């Protein structure tokens, strides 16, 4: 299987400076991620299909990036309705697995 | 939307909804493919065999290579100019294709840094490896052939047969290659060429090819029989007889606010007489834009239809009215044949010309009567709620539609004829009808 | 506009089994996947399985093969998650999703509970 | 009938009269296709290659399954019902092939009961027949690849080499596999699927499956050339690696009061240029209805036409008109080409058109010439016993039709020309005439 | 001469210009292909798999010699008169394959002469040569493969398995064998039939028949893939069960004041969309007369377009006044594809679609804007030394045309769309606006 | 309206050949197969051979083949058989009949008397 | 060769009662048989083409069937008009083969 | 009209090199084999080798590889022939020519003297 | 390499009469032969392309033969502008030959 691990399972920004979440694949998986933003109480909503294709309902602040194994998902200006947990996910294998998700927090 | 009940009740009964993707963001990794074996373990009486694949090897390659230096002396870094006065003439894709090529000569140095290695491989699948920067694998068109036929045979055989069978697959290799790598190949800078192609530098064995470079995925059949996964040749060598080939692997984008429809062009009863209507089967609505697809270049899918490239086309605005409900502005062919469909299902409704077919409800007992001025009927539940077409019988749901659709009839097209000389016929007929009236 | 409906949320005894539904709405494409994801508390999601609406096969997480059972309606779009001999450890919210390699529309979650 | 005089004055000399036959009442044998050699005798140089190949193409074929077990599950006896609710959308030709299935779904199952027997076989053909009940042949893909080779090579090379040449052959035999048995294959349920196709499980040779179902007849080359000997896959075993295809082995029946006319297209003179018609080659005749057919599809023999499924369609009234007498109405195209058939010989009779070739007599030595005003000269013994063209000598017989044939002219036809760019651009004449005229 | 400038407004940015070369002046060489394998070093056991194969292949070949003695019987020295009588019903190209038939029967029967030697040849390339009046080469079907794996697999296996495999290899010969020599082949006469066809005979190893005959030349690729070296079946035995085929072997003529004109279809704008002209991409000018070209057929090269036959085609004047300047009578579809050609060099001249690429200069920074009265910008080094097009940064000539190219509008076409079933809904409109006129 | 025309009956001595003719008149096909069967008193229905008057071959019956000749003139339609040696046994009624694999027409038969 | 043998050289059938001619190949011809009724001093006639399918001169009171080896002929309702020699022909493999005939009479 | 205009006759010292240009102008096609040939008094025509204006490679003749170098511009449409090391057997005339096989224009020739 | 010989350094034939130069190829090369003339002080200019092929611009008094290795070009009517060195060029090998050279002359 795929482990997706991310680096912070928590991650403190202040409002409006860049949040950067980065998720690493045990092997390569040729930009099939995906990146979910997940309020709670709310389930996965889908940011970016793909390394860098943003879902059409997305904010153009939500950035996509990745090559091989290290991919990036990346918020220019932080704002109080992007206070989530992030996930990504891998669709390469059939294992389809998880990152462990980075509860972005404000300081 | 398409008018779904008219086009139904004109015999186009909607089909299933396929997603619209596209290949987008090819990721690149760099092959050699050597296209001559190593006969090094049998070279005692190899004989001139080699010698004159060599000659003839070289004669075919040396155009794909001039072609490239084509590109490769009027490219240089500046970030990538391209000096289009030497050049002279050329496409939009053919610059981007020499783009990428001098893209790609970088990692095609570095390859050719084990030129040495690549001559020495005596295995049909080698992996060379000295640093991280050289990486590359490298694949031999007969080894595996040299390896276990003909090396296991020279004591087995007077080997003047090994010659010769060495000589004759050598040559139908090369037979094999010259329908790819021929003067067919007449612009190899182009990176929309595909890795079956490719690939019969191999033999055609593309399956080794993508499994050795670890492309197993689920939308890898997907990107392989749609042509997407193609490759470039980014270096020909006429001394050791290899080339490197940068293989696109892309992944599928889907279009979003796209999808296709599909019609199943069920025969309609109309003036004694059965017609099928002649509109495309296949439409794509993107951003509710009606228009038509080339999906013979595409491969259908049961989820979605995938294309390695935009295949929409134009569509005219009698067709586009055609399907939004103007039912007599669809055109309609005659059925001379007696294989036409003359019933289909969708969502458990079954639209079926009774006059051709003899319906009749299991449920009831009595048959399905369509009368002359119904084009289909339509078979649902709640007027039959199994019915049965001679060897088939088959549950049905309730439609969805008007409740009345078998007795709201609707204005008819045209009557056409689609035979290329048809076409010329009429055209001619037409235009003898307007002399006639000018 | 999608909109994948669930079951409300259960409170099941362990060592029986429940049924958790997922009516899909409003999508436009007549075949695709339909994944099964659980959400424990102090865990990430976990992927449960696949069903294929339009081929009939499913895949299963190897994990979670055998633990359930992935069936489809294609009459009223609705398919169903068998989960049997449940224990403490399943209480998790459960998702359901379209999905084309990525999860596209998911569900409101039914929250399962594992208790006597 | 055809006006076969006009029409050889406008250029269109009849040739041979082609029988119809289609297709019709298929008989069933059952075979089985185990798409996995048994590596037994080498399992010890075998190494992860089978392991490999077992994952790809379990890949290959579980949807192959899942569209099966969607007809499997929803139709039952009764005789035969289905859920068309849970079907939801099919056409008419697919509810026909589910009906078919669930017909061969006995025989599977009584196939199915010798599964070890099936997994056991170390031959490229075995007959498996433990009672009457159970009496199929299994075909292996690359049995005979490993026993002939693989096997006896053991103890000649390195193992490793022998895995890497058994990984080879499975890698190949995927890659001619998945152009037929890959995501192309979106509808195994239908039975118009090829025994050449399925043959591709065997690694192409339908001969040798054909041959060893005892096909050998006269017609059984014109029914596999035809596409009319087809199989459709009844059983996929996703453990096992085998599938079972039912075979579907029809007679060639004669369409009765019906044949297809060719016509030889010659070239024939008008106001000093050289014309061809713009008819169909060859006119389907049943019950003295005169219509088109898709002859391209259909295979073409010197007896008859065959072909798998009615290919008549409709011909518009002016071609009609055409051919049965109406010349003004056949539209004839330039001859810009200098290769265009020149003349044509029909029942000993030579029709040519000698303002292009040098016809003279050999009989008397004269020059056979040609007036502005004569399209074609027809040649026969009343006027030329022997008649010479460039390279070739003839002997003519007599002409059955009228003496004055080369005196009687007829009305011509307007010029069209068929390009397709052209049909464009005479539409856009067309159209603007119209606009202008309106 | 063709307008290219007005073209180039229009998007038919002027390509290379290729030489007309066609086919001509063929020598003949013949050979013989046996197409039964010689298994004497293993006949202890073949089996009955020979017999079998040996009466599969006489009712496979039986045909083909039944048609050429319907040739044989009727020809005959005068020099050679055909009774056309007796043969009724032939097209000219028939007749003289048949001339050519009988003029090769005279080294058909000196090579039948050494009937006992074909027989006798063991190898897979043989050469005859008794006196200089018989020096012909034998190719064996399945020679080499029987010398090289079943000989020496005698005593390694279990030789039913050797029978067995014996047995598969012949009938995937005749699996590749049925789809080029089965009922497809109606007219073995003809001499149209290709080097590619008549090599399956062989096993598809055209490159060992053409490199034994010793047509290695600069040349050869060119004929070999535009299907101009072809070859007739000269004999058939049904004993010895071996073909001799006539091989010919053409020099490609230049079609002198001839060329082929490529015009790359750039993408242009009008009213606010994205527009591609509908003209032919190739034009055949011979004389200074403006004709169509059949290309699909051609082999298309660098130098020249290469063609087996003339295929020159027709064209409408108001295509030949579009090519020549009036470039109101060109008709022009819509873009929904966002991948057709945004741009084309041309003489290192750039003609892009500014409005829908993002033209810059890098000379001076500024982005290259297009206005909504320009179909195209001509990008040269008087406005712009180097221009930026995204990923793609090219040096620009000068143009040669005139300097006023981008304030110089033009005329435009009518639109059209050319999807086949749009061209009956054109079809169907136009018809009813003449009966509406009418 | 097809029929197949054959000579009169015929009276051989033994040891000399016969030459039946079989002409083909109204015949809608240019190229088919016309076989020669052969009937004693006693006896079924015994084909002889299939001359074809499409591509220039014939098929003869191992039984009748060197017995029999098949020949054809395309020119006039015109088949015929040539029986040569003949004995008392080869007194039969012979008929022409085209064939698609079964005969479809038939001659109407030429009666062969082979008596001294 | 295939031998095609029928079951009597002669049946007595009664007029309107159905008449069944059999006949049986030595191997499976795959339903290529012909029926052919042939009444003294004349030619045969076809009456089925392949197993099943009548010729259009043929009243419907003929019927064909068969399968395997096995094939039958059937008159549903006897006519004057159908006393006459019966003969199957297989056209399965190259020798073409007769059956024995079936001299149909009257009781 | 089709015109291959070369450079004027040029005296060369033994031991330096030359280089003889040839602009085609006038030509119809595009991409075409332009070869060098060689005449010395007392000699025939000798090929030297062809540049090839389509694609980016040459031929030379084994007796002038080395001795030669072809290099050509394809925005004037001239090609270049660069003689190095020249001796006295290297005073001859030269010509260049399109060929299609068979040269088919003719320059009007280079006369190269190598003397001292 | 293909080495081509002519018969004969020079010929002298009269006006009027038919002149005979002929070239022998070292082997087959298959009718891929070109036949030029060449005036003192000019470039060749080409006469026969392939064994017969005239060029346009040439008079049809010049008449190209051969088979196999054996080539001719005829002159039917010698005129004044005819007297010039003709060379036969092989053009089936790559190391492209010409023959020796025939200096035509008058009588």
């Amino acid at each position: 299987d795929i482990q997706m691990t991310q680096s912070s399972s928590s991650f403190s920004v202040s409002l409006g400076d860049r949040t950067t979440i980065t998720c690493k694949a045990s092997e390569d998986i040729y930009n099939r991620l995906a990146w979910f933003q997940q309020k709670p109480g709310n389930a996965p909503r889908l940011l970016i299909s793909g390394a860098t294709s943003l879902e059409t309902g997305v904010p153009s602040r939500f950035s996509g990036s990745g090559s091989g194994k290290d991919y990036t998902l990346s918020i220019t200006s932080l704002q109080t309705e992007d206070v989530a947990t992030y996930y990504c996910q891998q669709y390469w294998s059939s294992p389809w697995t998880f990152g462990g998700g980075t509860k972005l927090e404000i300081k | 939307i398409l008018h779904y009940e008219k086009l139904s009740k004109i015999g186009l009964v909607k089909g299933v909804t396929r997603k619209y993707k596209i290949k987008s963001n090819p990721l690149t990794k760099d092959i050699v493919i050597k296209m001559i074996p190593n006969v090094s373990n049998m070279s005692q009486c190899t004989g001139s065999v080699m010698e004159n694949y060599k000659t003839r090897l070289n004669g075919i390659l040396t155009p794909i290579k001039g072609a490239l230096e084509i590109y490769k002396n009027n490219t240089h870094d500046c970030g990538v100019c391209m000096a289009g006065v030497a050049i002279g003439i050329a496409t939009a894709a053919q610059i981007t294709a020499g783009v990428a090529l001098y893209e790609a000569m970088k990692n095609a140095d570095n390859i050719n840094k084990l030129k040495s290695s690549i001559e020495s491989t005596n295995e049909a699948v080698v992996k060379l490896q000295e640093t991280a920067e050289k990486t590359v694998y490298v694949f031999t068109a007969l080894q595996d052939y040299i390896n276990t036929n003909l090396v296991p045979t020279i004591d087995k055989i007077p080997c003047k047969q090994t010659e010769l069978s060495l000589d004759l697959a050598l040559s139908k290799y090369l037979s094999d290659l010259l329908f790819v790598f021929g003067p067919n190949l007449q612009d190899p800078v182009s990176n929309s060429m595909t890795i079956q192609a490719i690939s019969q530098a191999f033999g055609g064995n593309y399956e080794t090819l993508l499994r050795t470079l670890g492309y197993a995925t689920e939308d890898f059949d997907d990107l392989l029989e749609s042509d997407s996964i193609t490759g470039q040749i980014i270096y020909v060598d006429l001394s050791s007889y290899y080339i490197i080939v940068r293989v696109y692997f892309p992944i599928l984008t889907e279009i979003q606010q796209a999808y296709i429809q599909e019609l199943l062009p069920v025969s309609f009863n109309n003036d004694n007489s059965e017609w099928i209507s002649i509109v495309p089967n296949f439409i794509l609505v993107r951003n509710t834009l009606i228009s038509n697809i080339e999906i013979g270049f595409c491969l259908i899918t049961k989820r979605s239809v995938i294309c390695n490239q935009d295949y929409a086309t134009p569509m005219t605005n009698n067709m586009r009215e055609c399907l939004t409900g103007s039912t007599e502005k669809c055109p309609r062919e005659l059925v001379v044949s007696s294989h036409v469909p003359r019933f289909a299902l969708s969502n458990g409704v079954l639209f079926a010309n009774c006059i051709s077919v003899t319906c009749q409800c299991q449920t009831t007992g009595r048959a399905i009567s369509q009368s002359g001025e119904q084009t289909l009927l339509m078979i649902d539940n709640t007027t039959c709620p199994t019915a049965v077409l001679g060897n088939v019988i088959i549950s049905l749901g309730k439609y969805l539609g008007s409740v009345n659709y078998n007795s709201e009839g609707i204005a008819i097209g045209p009557p056409v004829f689609t035979d290329k000389v048809d076409i010329s016929s009429q055209i001619s007929s037409m235009n003898q009808s307007l002399q006639q009236s000018k | 506009q999608v909109q994948l409906q669930q079951s409300g949320a259960e409170l099941v005894r362990p060592g029986t089994s429940v049924k958790i539904s997922c009516k899909a709405s409003g999508y436009t494409f007549t075949n695709y996947w339909l994944g099964w994801v659980k959400q424990r508390p102090g865990h990430g999601l976990e992927w449960i399985g696949d069903i294929y609406r339009g081929g009939g096969y499913t895949n299963y997480n190897e994990k979670f093969k055998g633990k359930a059972t992935l069936t489809a309606d294609t009459s009223s779009s609705t398919a169903y998650m068998q989960l049997s001999s449940l224990t403490s450890e399943d209480s998790a919210v459960y998702f359901c999703a379209t999905r084309d390699g990525y999860f596209d529309y998911w569900g409101q979650g039914t929250t399962l509970t594992v208790s006597s």
